[PDB]
RNA sequence: AACCCCCCGAAGCCAGGGAGCCAAGAAAAGCCUCUAAGCACAACCUGCGGGAACCCGUACCGCAAACCGACACAGGUGGGCGG
RNA sequence: GCCGACCCGCGAGGGCGGCUGGAGGUAAGGGAAGUGCGAAUGCCGGCAUGAGUAACGAUAAAGAGGGUGAGAAUCCCUCUCGCCGUAAGCCCAAGGGUUCCUACGCAAUGGUCGUCAGCGUAGGGUUAGGCGGGACCUAAGGUGAAGCCGAAAGGCGUAGCCGAA
RNA sequence: UAGCGGGCGUGGAUCCCUGGAUGUCCGAAUGGGGGAACCCGGCCGGCGGGAACGCCGGUCACCGCGCUUUUUGCGCGGGGGGAACCUGGGGAACUGAAACAUCUCAGUACCCAGAGGAGAGGAAAGAGAAAUCGACUCCCUGAGUAGCGGCGAGCGAAAGGGGACCAGCCUAAACCGUCCGGCUUGUCCGGGCGGGGUCGUGGGGCCCUCGGACACCGAAUCCCCAGCCUAGCCGAAGCUGUUGGGAAGCAGCGCCAGAGAGGGUGAAAGCCCCGUAGGCGAAAGGUGGGGGGAUAGGUGAGGGUACCCGAGUACCCCGUGGUUCGUGGAGCCAUGGGGGAAUCUGGGCGGACCACCGCCUAAGGCUAAGUACUCCGGGUGACCGAUAGCGCACCAGUACCGUGAGGGAAA
């Protein structure tokens, strides 16, 4: 159901959309290598976060 | 695409004697130059980087019973912070 | 595709063998398998710990996973097959005569 | 090889020689060979510059048509070979 | 720590050294220069200060047990040092 | 599948009895064949013989005390002895492709042993403006606009380009 | 694919279907190079102070055809792959002849190029003895016939008959308008385009007359639809006891059947499960004259004129192939070499040739269907059941062997 919620307001993210788009994604990778690092430590981590992260950017990626 | 390039801290004691200078080092991007690294770590961790260097890594082959692989191959980049600075995040 | 079976998570009798007679509530559905489990089947794993977490693993003779077509149904009756009627809107299951 | 109007390539039809009467009979030993056409070159003006044809005999003078009926054709803007092609 | 003196001294270095011989002993670019186009608010050359400088190999074996000989095979492998 | 000294058939066989075995079998009467093995130096697999035999791969050479370890001639340390030293030492290139190092271990690999290894598991390890090569140059040769030739496939081939110890 | 470690779904996931999206580098590989998966670039815009560096996005291979005045541009398209089948270009020897040359094996094997779901073939210069059949393709037959053949080995048709299928067309040329180009400006030569025209009772052109027409004819083209493929749903009828680890068995009494094919369920189930028989289903993509509709294109007589009717072709000869035809009395179709017409008072063919009589319109082109095939999906088997069946039931075109092509297991 995460889907519902994120992709409506991407649309939403039509106020300079193109553009803010652009940067949103740009500030979402630097959300992913935070975790990927924390998940390279150990106990930091707990999986799933770093899935669902990547499979935003697919979406928010259109 | 951006933060793409840096992959994960590489952890080990020898990594870890780098921390002593600016000389941090982490697993980075296949294909990628020690020119887009510097750009790319710096726009990471917002330090100047003097000095940058990629060496390469044939991943070792692991056989997992009668079916036999290999792991992906990296390449490791040791990084030269701007003397003094120093990664908050890698300092742990 | 047409995985789906006779049920679900619920209130179901077996037929089986040497548990025929017992019934139970199925707490689980293995599709991948065509196995449920009740209260029925209980085989004791001597086996330590299945887990190397955790410090000794009880003698746990939990259910073990039963053959689907050794399971039936029930509702105001002793357990029927299932036909499907509908609504003027969406559709569920009623059984030989009752409903549910 | 064939090239121009002539249309004519190089048939490998064979040659099988006899030894005979035939008002005692007739016998043989056969091979094969190739056939070749009489491909010669022509060296022509049309238009302008000079242009070559690779054809047979049989079909010399079906070049000395084609220029005569390049004069109500439009051709100039140094063209090498393009004459050729667009010589029908 | 001492870190000096004396001596042999190389095929090596100075290198494009010198001699003699016939069998008469690569090419191309960097390097220099000339000028045409072209420009002469350019450009090239000189110094100075600052800035920029990628991709790849880099372990280990390498006359052998890790290369070639089906083998921890008395065989095979080019170049340098070899007191 | 194993077993018999019983029953029947001239026989090939069949039937019955005990045993093993654990999910298939297919009368009477007919039907159709990938239909009967001892040899083919047959094919495939398994296992014998030779045989506890030859051999254990250079006649450079070993002994001991100590230690580790379930176990040690064979691992580790010290000492004595021996062999190489134009090499049996030290570099570079080719070819190898993780065999390097550290920890854990010995079924197999090691012509024995094995606590050892180049072997098993795991982790770590190769850093370059100056070394080597590429964003330099050409050689043989190759590739190859044009061009010339060839039933097709192609052949030759200028310019350019690829080509290095 | 369990475990560690965590998350998701009746605010309806997983999964399935249609479409859309991103799709690194190699590979026709296409910016150039290159030892495939890797190196090095040009231009435009952007990123990091970003000039030096780097990176991102787009773009830059070649060939053909048509506009573009040459020029540079723009537009459409080719390139490679495919199990087998197909057409064309090439084209073996073993072998059989119980030797071996002709012959055979055979236009097979294989090489090459091209084609498509097919391919080829096709509106008679046909067939051939009926004043008759009438495109083509394939099956059956004719028929081991006619015939070919060191008349040896052997090779092997056609019409006709039976059936599948059905299908017929456009053009070149005489002529007229037009634009343009040329040049000894002509009441003309040519090129492009349009009109015209497409035949064997011969046709068409040109002039005259008829009434020349509302009518007929009608697509292989086009649109809509059905049906259809690409996910799926409904789907009848059983309980008790008995032997057993376990029934579905044994038994007692019932029941559905347009469903008692098949498969699973701890053994042997019409009734438990999945199904089965019967009947429903598409937003999307795909498919589709089977139906309807429309268009493109097509339809008339007589008479006069003598224009037209596919050229290095016909035809003849030399060397050849194809065919049942191996030079034989050797025609016909095809064509390497040489000579070389005619526009219907024309040319071919009817097995050398001549005469008569008949068949037919070459030298341009396209055409559905029947047909082959089996990578692919489905069905079934007096097919296999792990030394069988594909080599491969299994992590196999792998291990392994070979430099390489290639070979190739076991399980």
């Amino acid at each position: 159901m995460k889907l519902s919620e994120v992709r409506k307001q991407l649309e939403e993210a039509r106020k300079l959309s193109p553009v803010e788009l652009e940067k949103l994604v740009r500030e979402k990778k630097r959300e992913l290598m935070e975790l990927r690092f924390q998940a390279s430590i150990g106990q930091l981590s707990q999986n799933h976060k770093i899935r669902d992260l990547k499979r935003q950017i697919a979406r928010l990626l259109t | 695409t951006a933060y793409d390039v840096i992959l994960a801290p590489v952890l080990s004691e020898k990594a870890y004697a780098g921390f002593a200078e600016g000389k941090y080092t982490f697993w980075v991007h296949p294909k990628a130059t020690k020119t887009e690294i510097k750009n790319a770590v710096e726009t990471a961790f917002k330090v100047k980087v003097v000095k940058v260097n990629t060496l390469h890594v044939r991943g070792k082959k692991k056989r997992l019973g009668r079916y036999l692989g290999k792991r992906p191959d990296r390449k490791k980049a040791i990084v030269q912070v701007a003397p003094g600075q120093k990664i908050e995040a890698l300092e742990g | 595709r047409v995985k789906m079976h006779v049920k679900k998570g619920d209130t179901v009798l077996v037929a089986s063998g040497k548990y025929k007679g017992r019934v139970g509530k199925v707490k689980e559905v293995l599709p991948k398998k065509y196995a449920v489990i009740v209260e029925g089947v209980n085989i004791v794993k001597k086996a330590v710990r299945v887990s190397p977490k955790y410090p000794q693993g009880g003698f746990i003779e939990k259910e073990a996973p039963l053959h689907a077509s050794k399971v039936r149904p029930i509702c105001p009756a002793c357990g029927k097959p299932t036909r499907v009627r509908k609504k003027f809107l969406e559709n569920g299951k009623k059984i030989r005569v009752c409903a549910k | 090889s064939g090239k121009r109007p002539i249309v004519a390539n190089s048939i490998q039809r064979r040659g099988k020689a006899k030894r005979e009467g035939g008002v005692g009979k007739k016998t043989t030993g056969i091979s094969k060979r190739r056939q070749y056409p009489n491909l010669q070159k022509v060296r022509v003006r049309v238009a302008g510059q000079e242009i070559t044809f690779r054809v047979a005999a049989s079909h010399i003078p079906k070049v000395y048509e084609l220029v005569e009926r390049a004069k109500g054709l439009r051709l100039e803007g140094l063209s090498p070979k393009e004459i050729k092609k667009e010589l029908l």
